[PDB]
């Protein structure tokens, strides 16, 4: 029967934290603060944390937040690959067709790993 | 008369301990830690920031470092010494300004900055808030009794990965010469979520219906 | 009394809202469009932007069992049985659309703590089923149930 | 486009929201409470204060047949076949809940214009059924149907 | 007790049968196909050939009010207020699909006896509304209600 | 207390009488007539026909004329002297044979030969019976405890206009020498609807659950 | 306000019965016992007593039962026109596509006014 | 291809004309009257009321008489010479102020001041507007991009009997020395329903989707 | 039966509806400023007094006109004519959950005299 | 014939309009879950014997190429030890939950569950699965063909 | 076009082969084995049992051993050499008699004796058959045209664990002196599931609709 | 990360079959053919193959069919424990309260592992 390593995450993260324990593991980021990026509509079978409401929308990267395995991998116990995560601001008008022009400036900010992002 | 959930909780907990996955002492330690938590540290962070421009800069740039100053070390405060498994170690502090006002949700579940803020409210976990705030935030905020000018940018922050957020509201009028303590007192849990703004004289969250539990903590 | 009648009426009306209601009974593959396939395979935690009604938001007091469940889930993660992302994916997605909205919040956390024990073979399903029987028997025999029920 | 697919998906998962669905099949009078008596005997048009969700509001272009139906209904009243209050009662209440919400707004006005001709005996139901038969034949034959279909 | 639990279960799961549930809220004419048009305009008494579940057929004792309603309807016909065909059309068809299956059999007969009085203007709706108030006040004032309630 | 239906019944009945549409005496007359009705005349018609071939020819050809011989004149027996308004004056009798077996429904409502048979059963009025019998009659009959050879023609009669039907079953084995009274005794209501067949020794309809009224006749 | 004649039906039917009171009023029947007829799918708006399950089926007339106004007219108070009514037997196989061949001979008999019938 | 609605409409119209219930003339004249209708006269009534305080008091007290000044006589403009059968002859003009802002609906159907305003919008007829405006008006208005201070009285008028309303909004800032034409231009249909306020430079209703007809007018 | 098709046009032409009913209601039972509660009269078959008003109290602001009640007109019964009143209700009085923040919001609608009683 | 087709289409349509009391469910508090409902929400979906249902016309269905390929994949994965059929049944017929269990096609569930075992036992990351689906859709779009489903 | 199911099927198959979970040869071999399967061996097993009482006793007691006589070895015919993973190695043959008639379902899914009978029918997999046969078997059988005397025991076999069944029906009248080939020809798939009985001159399942596939095998 | 043994089943079952590969592993059977047994309502969370419609019913053992792990074990990869399986015949009337008295002899047969059985 398989054996699950119950000490691995505590060994790696104790006194460092998560996602600090992944820092440096993603290498060079593909994007920079201020880049405009469109969210790719990648297959979402079984798990994703990139909300459907964002797919195909364009936004601006405002921060490179941390490096981490993507949740699509961490939630199935796969943490060998690490990527950059970005905080992206979208105009609410670009998400919801009905949004009022009177509320011209309203935005939504959320986090997306690099795999979902293409240059706009 | 125990419910099905009470039966299955006891079963799960006894099995986990029997199989050496965690101990009864572990479980007591965690519940003891959770009982420590609450919104005061986060209110203190905002008061300190309103009084010290350099510390407000640190809050906006590095919320994890800033949290240390109010005794919440996101790595070493929790019993794991690696941050709590569910809230991680990347606090960000969102600074409101006269042209920007934030409010926070987790549309995917209920992610919330427990280490610095304490328990998430019931309604924050509700599918209803999780559906509506992202798409009609002015409508939802008006239900909580908050309206802003139409030209003010309302930004909804959706906590869908490892970051957790607190809102640093603008300091309200009528607080000239106030001490850190008087300032922190008006920064309620709701102000830190962004569904309310601090007001002098108001020191508790707006009263709302409380649904009672069959058998309470 | 008249007003309570009015409000009960408005609640009841809603249950009679007409609809085209198509029960689905394992349709053939030719009945599933790409639109349907994407909807059936969605992860149900992804609710943002769905339309919903107004409600008076409430607070809720915590059940003893809910605090215990939360601590159990976090202690299982502290001690390396899972990570919280593994929990979220089992608890908020794998449970499927019906249980996702039919059962309560910490109901799902608790079912999913039982689930990890069985899926990673820390306990057999037989051990879980037997332990539930043991708990029900402890209760019926006047022997008490932890903090829930004294002996 | 991808965005069209996203909004189509949000509309589709609304069809799959979990519910407890109780079909009703001519219950005995012992299953009818006052609450349900009042709810089944409600006038369908009275919807103010019912819960509902936000929806995008749209404009709709007028159909030729809608303009023709509106003018028929008003000319019937001008010339004393009914008053508009009789029309509203037949159109918005007597049609019953299912048609009231299932059919289009001017669909109800048109059905009710046909209804007043039959209920006040200006036209037998046989004359109306026969006229529908003859109109369908006119369309099928290639001879045209007024402004809707040239020969 | 175990078997009763099993049967309550089999009843409960039926309520959770998944479906594609489309609430209808006055759709535009472009959303109504010929199929839908024929279905919404059907008369609802025409049930024969529709699929339905097994039931254990039962007899039912007659309520005093059911016997009185039946007599009222037959007497209204004997004395020329309507024919039974006029009654069937109003009672089994005009009531619309929702009331047709939501209310009881003799509920429909009784509502339609009231309807004929108003539709043929033997009484005004005001007189009917006023008489219902009278009946309720007779009851409340301990004055009794014919054979249903002694003083 | 009293129900909404009781309130509305009294209202309707009092208005009709006030407006001179029918009298209180008319209403009593009609209820008194209905209380007279029952299945015995129709059982008698079947026994008479089993014993007299000429009378069976008349039943099959002209049920209205036949019914007179058992005291039910469909024109003149009811208080109107024009047939009851809802059951009219065109009884037909359907003769079963070794190759034909009939069963009756009204899919549109609950039309039934009350003048010769008495009150329709609850289940006969049910949407369930009205939906299913026309299309799965062997399945529904089997639930009532009746099955026939597959080559026998089961004919369902749907009473959708002014005719009302009774079923004349075949005379069962084991009734040699029986008198009209003995034969009529085994022709129950269910036999006359066609959901059962007469059997020596069986003189009441199959027992089934009776749903009770809140306030009975 | 309109006045309703409450005596007309009792004057016509008393001592005669319904549908006897319409005998002779339909004139010559269009069909005869043993004719095969198909049921026309006439518009059914507001009222019909010719069940949808029969529309477009073919059956055999087994009886001319009586003359009467059609229910589509009688139910709206229109009794000036009277037509012949026919009892028609259908094979169950012609109504329900699933019906078993083992139950080869099963039938359904119901009444239809002349207006719905065409020669098969 | 012609729909069931088009077939039925021609059936009803040919039968009504054949039976003499209205004439072919009547139907053409009514459609020609409806084609003359639109939102221009109501906007002129508001601009004139803003320019003349005596005319504004006439509007608030007697909308029918005021309407004559913009060429809409609620009695004699329609072909009937007794007002339109469905919109009647009792216009009321609702005057907004700095503390009062009105919006109108017909919860029971779609009653709207056609003679002075023209065609009711599709969304005004929707069960969604009809349910929600009376109970959550600030939620609905905010979906249209209108919010007002929490202290301003929002008054929903439910047009449930024979009165029809138009809203006379407050005259906005930025219109010093404007002429009647300039003022009328900003008072759109939506301003006269109450879901929008007039704004300099905005001379059309807020864009929204237009669902197309299969055969449009 | 014969329907009179000329009655309405004869009475309303040159005058209008509800102007053609002016004076037929006699003296009004209530006055502007009065507080009135809405009676929950039976609503079988038809009403135009919305369920959401029943049992609420509001203020009369205008005596708008005289007309038959719609409960009568919609069934062809125009013999009785009554006064109609425009009522203002506080929103908090209609909807238990209405925000205290929006304290001043109201709803105005019209109700014929039969549904009104002094508060 | 065409009219009979319209008749049976009509009977099917009217069944969509049957009246019901329809209560949407939205994450209730634990105080609204009875034992009866707990047992009904935690039921294993496959266990349907004895549930009420209506007569339906039973039909045959031709096998799709993709259904035969799915069936063979699921049995080859068991032949070669990735799972046993019981593990497959439990994942396929129970853990999918009630909505998918009755909303999707029978071999739809077999195919989803074959993808599922590859991810749950870590033979393939979810990223590999998502990327393979991306690459397959590009194959179709490009004109290069997709096995026996689509010639180039 | 190509469907989502066809794209997923190629993705799962290519990934399994790339990861060495099964080989391309394994997949071709399995499909080749499935193509060999069908209802002929089971029908021959029944015909041989009717013709030889000792073989019939072997079928009833040990269906696995009996199956070898018709060329189906439940261990060694499938490619695994340990039976197919989903159908196992415990066939039972259920013998009908004049007082006992069996019919088979798998209420939990669709378990069926593929090695000796071939593909399960679409209807056999439907939630409808799976709900209804165990509880109303005589209703379901009558929909298939099969009815039996009320006294004959109908036994439904629910295939819920590792056993698979075939029904060995009674040999019908009208087959005196028939050969094994003649007998086998009347034992259809449907006779082996139990929803039909074998009849002389009927050598195909009862015709029913065939729903077509978008891309058929 | 865990490793799954993929050769275990094939090594044990090749040349032999399932459930033949488990023969002898259950030890002595607790019950015998002809025994009356009631079905215990064991918790069914996550998985069972003992249908709800059997729980609490009493039936007759007609055959000891084979030995195998319980499916509640096998479906989670746990094959250490092997138990006897019994074919049980139930009277239809004992399962379904509405079952017709006319059809008095009808039965249902299905298989149940030993853990669910108790002497009646
Ligand atoms: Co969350
Ligand atoms: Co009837
Ligand atoms: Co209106
Ligand atoms: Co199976």
């Amino acid at each position: 029967k398989p054996v699950w390593d119950r000490t691995h995450h505590a060994k790696m993260a104790t006194g460092i934290g998560d996602p600090q324990c992944f820092k440096g593991m993603a290498g060079k980021s593909k994007f920079n603060v201020g880049d405009r990026v469109r969210i790719k509509d990648l297959p979402d079978l079984f798990y994703t944390r990139t909300m459907t409401y964002t797919r195909g929308a364009t936004g601006t990267i405002v921060r490179l937040v941390y490096e981490s395995p993507a949740a699509e991998d961490e939630a199935f116990g796969n943490e060998e690959n690490v990527e950059w995560f970005y905080s992206i601001v979208f105009a609410q008008k670009d998400l919801w067709p009905e949004y009022s022009d009177t509320f011209a400036n309203d935005t939504l900010e959320t986090e997306i790993p690099e795999r979902y992002l293409e240059k706009a | 008369e125990v419910s099905d959930f009470e039966i299955l909780e006891m079963a799960v907990r006894e099995l986990a301990i029997e199989k050496g996955l965690f101990s009864a002492e572990d479980h007591r330690v965690w519940k003891d830690y959770v009982h420590t938590l609450g919104p005061l540290p986060a209110a203190r962070l905002v008061a300190k920031a309103w009084l010290d421009p350099e510390y407000k800069k640190l809050c906006i740039e590095d919320g994890v470092e800033a949290s240390k100053a109010v005794g919440v070390n996101w790595v070493t405060s929790p019993p794991t010494q690696f941050g709590t498994p569910s809230d991680y170690c990347n606090l960000r502090v969102l600074a409101d300004s006269p042209t920007l006002k934030h409010v926070v949700v987790c549309t995917l579940c209920s992610c919330y900055p427990w280490p610095i803020l304490g328990q998430s409210p019931e309604w924050y976990r509700s599918p209803n808030y999780r559906r509506r705030l992202v798409r009609w935030p002015r409508q939802v905020l008006a239900e909580f009794g908050l309206q802003l000018p139409s030209e003010v940018q309302i930004r909804v922050a959706d906590s869908n990965q490892k970051t957790r957020y607190i809102v640093m509201p603008v300091r309200p009028e009528g607080t000239d010469g106030w001490t850190e303590d008087q300032l922190a007192e008006i920064v309620t849990r709701d102000c830190l979520i962004g569904v309310a703004v601090p007001k002098p004289g108001i020191t508790v969250n707006a009263k709302r219906p409380v649904l009672k539990a069959n058998r309470p903590v | 009394s008249i007003r309570e009648e009015v409000h009960r009426h408005l609640g009841t009306v809603a249950l009679m809202q007409p609809a085209l209601h198509q029960q689905t009974h394992a349709p053939a593959p030719t009945e599933i469009t790409h639109t349907l396939f994407r909807a059936y395979t969605r992860v149900p935690h992804d609710v943002g932007g769905e339309a919903d009604v107004p409600i008076e938001y409430h607070e809720k007091e915590e059940e003893i069992w809910e605090l215990n469940t939360f601590a159990t889930c976090e202690c299982l993660a502290w001690r390396g049985v899972w990570t919280a992302e593994e929990r979220r994916r089992k608890q908020n997605c794998d449970v499927g659309q019906t249980v996702y909205l039919g059962m309560p919040y910490y109901g799902r956390w608790l079912l999913t703590a039982a689930r990890i024990l069985v899926d990673k073979q820390f306990v057999t399903l037989t051990e879980l089923h037997n332990k539930i029987v043991e708990m029900r028997e402890r209760v019926a025999s006047g022997q008490g149930l932890g903090e829930y029920l004294p002996p």
